């Protein structure tokens, strides 16, 4: 990773700017009065600026770590323990984790629904945290992510928590084949959600039920529309921050 | 009532924020939750999609941190006309495609609060007159 530094501002150098999205670029930061474009892969970019190196603020996130509560369980990091009662999740921290309000919302959620033995389908499952968290109640759960990348952390997740969820590339599509599900959780956009909600229908047993976060409080309007529209009636929402979680029954 | 300590400002693509520079650096810097604003940035900004998207966060003394999206770069939006290869160079001496005086009457109110003009007058003139930099024709 290669920082390019330019000579301007944000809106004196308004015009150049797509051109740098054709290099690579994965952002732009204004400073003093320079602007440092971030790359992948350096190449030829016409304007003359000057490149720097690679190089800090990675490890101030995964030492100051503290588990994450959300009852009934407790997320650590591979490196810590508990003392408590609560259910410990094991997750080794990078590519999505236990501390984000979206997370935590689902994880309780999870514990007032999952039956024991029931079917779950854990959409966009990143980490398998809620994959994971669902075997430890229990239940019988298939993960899938459209990047194929995040799958062996998630099953070296599992392993670590001696659970064995099934994780497979693909969204609902792929699913299809080992449902119908009596749970779906989704941690996703509202826009996704609102897509999606006549294929959550289809994933579902009748009397199934879907609890969905990553739902921004003013975006909710979106999905409680559009559930209402695929025939799921509402069983309950939770709050945290900036975020909700939405639960229905089909 | 909440004391500002920064206004960073911050150009990045729609839903394909990640911890990584810029966005590590200019938060680190000021102690503001990482993690936090990529989900929240990327949750804000999943209605557009590939557009490139400024970005203000104001930083607060507690390290709470809020932020303001905008509209985004009226580049993006003129060569969302003709959105052919990589643009042109910093003296200005490339050619891509072109359009005419009928775009800005429908980007120039996108683009309106921004930088500020009440009237409609002068909305008309600043996009002709950004349509230059690139290689872009108004007839």
């Amino acid at each position: 990773m290669w920082v390019y530094r330019l000579k301007g501002t944000l809106e004196a150098l308004d015009p150049i700017l797509p051109g740098l999205f054709d290099g690579g670029a994965r952002g732009l930061w204004e400073r003093e009065g320079e602007v440092w474009a971030f790359f992948p892969a350096p190449v030829d970019l016409p304007y003359e600026g000057v490149w720097e190196e690679v190089g800090d603020w990675l490890e101030a996130w995964r030492r100051d770590l503290k588990p994450a509560l959300a009852p009934p369980f407790v997320v650590l990091a591979p490196w810590h323990t508990w003392e408590g009662a609560e259910i410990p999740l094991v997750i080794e921290p990078g590519m999505a984790t236990g501390h984000h309000e979206t997370t935590r919302l689902a994880l309780k959620a999870l514990a007032r629904h999952l039956r024991p033995g029931d079917k779950v389908l854990d959409l966009g499952t990143g980490s398998g945290v809620l994959a994971i968290a669902a075997e430890k109640l229990g239940g019988k759960a298939l993960g899938v992510d459209i990047d194929p990348m995040v799958l062996p952390q998630a099953e070296a997740n599992a392993k670590r928590n001696g659970v064995r969820p099934r994780f497979l590339e693909g969204s609902l599509e792929a699913a299809l084949p080992f449902g119908p599900f009596d749970l779906l959780v989704a941690n996703l956009y509202a826009e996704l959600h609102a897509a999606l909600a006549p294929r959550y229908r289809e994933a579902l047993v009748p009397g199934g039920r879907a609890l969905l976060t990553g739902i921004l409080k003013d975006r909710a309007p979106l999905v409680r529309e559009a559930m209402a529209g695929a025939g799921f009636r509402p069983l309950e929402e939770a709050a945290e921050g900036e975020w909700v979680l939405l639960a229905y029954g089909r | 009532m909440k004391k500002v300590v920064a206004v960073v400002k911050l150009q990045l693509p729609a839903g394909k924020a990640t911890p990584a520079p810029p966005v590590g650096p200019a938060l680190g810097q000021h102690g503001a939750n990482i993690m936090e604003f990529v989900k929240a940035f990327n949750a804000a900004t999943a209605n557009m999609g590939d557009a490139i998207v400024p970005v203000e966060i104001t930083i607060y003394a507690d390290r709470s941190f809020t932020f303001v999206t905008k509209t985004p770069p009226a580049s993006y939006l003129i060569r969302k006309a003709a959105g052919l290869e990589k643009g042109a160079h910093k003296p200005g001496r490339e050619k891509v495609g072109r359009i005419t005086w009928e775009q800005v009457l429908e980007i120039a109110k996108q683009k309106m609060p921004d930088l500020n003009t009440t009237d409609l007058e002068a909305a008309a003139r600043m996009i002709a007159g950004s349509a230059r930099s690139m290689g872009v024709e108004v007839v």
